[PDB]
DNA sequence: ATCAATATCCACCTGCAGATACTACCAAAAGTGTATTTGGAAACTGCTCCATCAAAAGGCATGTTCAGCTGATTCAGCTGAACATGCCTTTTGATGGAGCAGTTTCCAAATACACTTTTGGTAGTATCTGCAGGTGGATATTGAT
DNA sequence: ATCAATATCCACCTGCAGATACTACCAAAAGTGTATTTGGAAACTGCTCCATCAAAAGGCATGTTCAGCTGAATCAGCTGAACATGCCTTTTGATGGAGCAGTTTCCAAATACACTTTTGGTAGTATCTGCAGGTGGATATTGAT
């Protein structure tokens, strides 16, 4: 059998994903934390499904974001592997935390 | 209705590929197994913080509906414009 | 007969833009000249989004504007960039952007 | 019934201007107007502020001026001068 | 020879109360008239925006509430917010 | 003669507070108990800070309110180091704080 | 001994600059970065706040046009008016 | 004939200068490179001596932040030494870049 | 451990820079009395939002295997810290000199107001067409050897 | 280099979701001429701002010297990628029911606006005093041996 070797496919991901659009989270997982989180805050809420599909780009242009500043720490410690730490200074450098 | 639903957990609907594909889109390579739970407290925290501006905005105009302005509004507050929803 | 917008050379609609001053309380009086200057300048603004999206649209062989087409030309042109550095564009993914050690080979 | 404006049928004569075989999507139109509605808000806010700092009671195409020179970067701001000047002289002119 | 207005006795007042024996330097009484003058601008921008979002002519103590709210941090946001319908309280039972 | 701010047992001038939120164009109308509300908290706040800023400088033996002691009570207080997180307090200098590893092996 | 008025800023006071930010040690080439950042930050602010000047139709650079210019960089200062 | 080791005094600078409020950039050369910067936007430019310093504290102030993350991004690499590219990694997470 | 060089700590003293305190106006509060303007309260009609269930349609979860990355170790070379000696720039402070902000007072142009008429832009209903998604077969990239 | 498994490519086909095409009120532009109001304009005057230089006051540049940091090299332990397999969960497209937005028309409560009396807050000006900065002497830290 054939095996690509570890980074290849991640790499091939890579061009997929940025060469797209849609939503990585799916829809429905996404809407429950959603009614989960508001829940907390308030019962008896309802949502227009574009007020939770605008959360969702949202939360997604965020969390992208997040990882390309996430891996330029990474690199900047030299290596390639992304870790908590990593996500921890980009979010201490943003003002964040 | 009869009854209503108890949502418990729900973060972990953000699953490990989706957390991947998101990376992937960040230009993201090679990642530890960490990520994925430190990704999930992260969003969680976005998203309370957002939602409870939403829900702000929603009771002070006395609805019980969120809107999607009351979502692009809270994003603008928080320096996080969306564009694509009505503002 | 005849609309302000046609009187200043514009398609941006300076009827609409004064209006649009009066209610927002920017102050208590709106100056003749103003909703002209804006509308302009809102009209100089859409249409340098539009080339350069029309132009996206082109190199991806396609007649429609998508909002993919938008965050291309607002994200590879510095300073549309910068204007609009702390907004998302719904539906516009990111640039392709790959970093150097990431590549394989020396 | 309800009632419902945007800037969408002027982004549309604009857009025919420079692609005349272009069309565009409605959630590309949908951002189209969320951009205008939004720069419109910074440059009326920057006018806003700036009449405020000077005890003036009166937003001038002066105090757009100014607003956009504060808020658009370099090259951008000074096309947009011309534009606006432009409109604002043909407009005193054309009347 | 124009008169400057400045929040200082104010704050001289409360600084009283909470520290009878405490006094303040001039940049430092600067420094907190800049501080009321921003919370100011800050709470009553948000107030605004508030009515205008919902159709309102009117800035009341229910938007400055709401902006309040939006603006504070937690703890912060809660005590403020009892201060000021204490206040308001006070008031309207005031023959 | 009675003022307002007596009226709502306030330090702080609510008919100035009043007059600054019709001059600020902020709506075309302002209700009365607003300028009541919002004096109350911007009062408040005030005593908030002026309280840690005493401590402050009570820690430091002096009686005196200086920039580093509004410095030190804001960013010790995590509430308010938030509220004032893009904010730069002149003559506030830093808080003292060194990173652990650059301490010398004891 | 001509020297351009960026030089001004010294090796010594980025040093002190540094130090206020808890930095024990300095490699050679921070000196010029700083200076360079140091430029940048300087020009945007000053920019906006001399925009503020002309519009007044002042010839002086008041300490309320920095102030405004600094609030809309999102760098609020207090203590010098507003 | 006492020496102190390296950074040992550093270490004392940092104590010093955390504890203190003083600017720390002497006034005329500042003033010099404000006027230099501001000739090539308006010319015959005048300032008031509050201007100067508003823009002084501002400065130092950014700087001293910019110090305190450059700082952790070279700690975020295992070292103890700050470089540009510690700086320029912290100015790209803010959004500078 | 000892011994000493230098940094740091505390107490006490003192004049003056920078506080607080006392005063004589007056712009802007509060008072007083109509003049509009507002945004619940009730009462509609009427959608979107929610809930469910079935089928369809795909992505997720888990185990296995091993490639290659991370982090520990150790090392030497170079670079940045420390510090002496040594010069020159910044701080201070009249001076006083003058420029230009900021003060007041003017009126003519431009703005708000109001009404009456005339659009342009929107919501309703009914044809047109980019392209998403499927498929084909030609060719590129990756990795074994 | 070749050889083969698998990904990627580009181009064409096709029905259909989402465009664009024609249409009929009406909220909102435009027009027109009373009536107000602003903010340039012009002429001031008085603080601050620039310059100078005088003083002293002081900080910074340069050279040498070596501690110890950063980066290269090496390597093992093991994490995280690739991918096979089995099955749940999300997606999609129904339906129907209620729960709540959203449109409209009432007036009572509330805020504007104008006008008249009565301060509280400010600038000027005159006292008071916290504490910066210096001095001395005790002991702590650091670094050498
Ligand atoms: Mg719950």
């Amino acid at each position: 059998p054939h095996r690509y070797r570890p980074g290849t496919v991640a790499l091939r991901e890579i061009r997929r994903y940025q060469k797209s659009t849609e939503l990585l989270i799916r829809k429905l997982p996404f809407q429950r934390l959603v009614r989960e989180i508001a829940q907390d805050f308030k019962t008896d809420l309802r949502f227009q499904s574009s007020a939770v599909m605008a959360l969702q780009e949202a939360s997604e242009a965020y969390l992208v974001g997040l990882f390309e500043d996430t891996n330029l720490c990474a690199i900047h410690a030299k290596r390639v592997t992304i870790m908590p730490k990593d996500i921890q200074l980009a979010r201490r450098i943003r003002g964040e935390r | 209705k009869r009854h209503r639903k108890v949502l418990r957990d729900n973060i972990q609907g953000i699953t490990k590929p989706a957390i991947r594909r998101l990376a992937r889109r960040g230009g993201v390579k090679r990642i530890s197994g960490l990520i994925y739970e430190e990704t999930r407290g992260v969003l969680k925290v976005f998203l309370e913080n957002v939602i409870r501006d939403a829900v702000t905005y929603t009771e002070h105009a006395k609805r019980k509906t969120v809107t999607a302005m009351d979502v692009v509004y809270a994003l603008k507050r928080q320096g996080r414009t969306l564009y694509g929803f009505g503002g | 007969a005849k609309t302000r917008s046609s009187r200043a050379g514009l398609q941006f609609p300076v009827g609409r833009v004064h209006r649009l001053l009066r209610k927002g309380n920017y102050a208590e009086r709106v100056g003749a000249g103003a909703p002209v200057y804006l509308a302009a300048v809102l009209e100089y603004l859409t249409a340098e989004i539009l080339e350069l999206a029309g132009n996206a649209a082109r190199d991806n062989k396609k007649t429609r504007i998508i909002p993919r087409h938008l965050q291309l030309a607002v994200r590879n042109d510095e300073e549309l960039n910068k204007l609009l550095g702390r907004v998302t564009i719904a539906q516009g993914g990111v640039l392709p952007n790959i970093q150097s050690v990431l590549l394989p080979k020396k | 019934k309800t009632r419902k404006e945007s800037y969408a049928i002027y982004v549309y004569k604009v857009l025919k201007q420079v692609h005349p075989d272009t069309g565009i999507s409605s959630k590309a139109m949908s951002i189209m107007n969320s951009f205008v509605n939004d720069v419109f808000e910074r440059i009326a806010g920057e006018a806003s502020r700036l009449a405020h700092y000077n005890k003036r009671s009166t937003i001038t195409s002066r105090e757009i001026q100014t607003a956009v020179r504060l808020l658009l970067p370099g090259e951008l701001a000074k096309h947009a001068v011309s534009e606006g000047t432009k409109a604002v002289t043909k407009y005193t002119s054309a009347k």
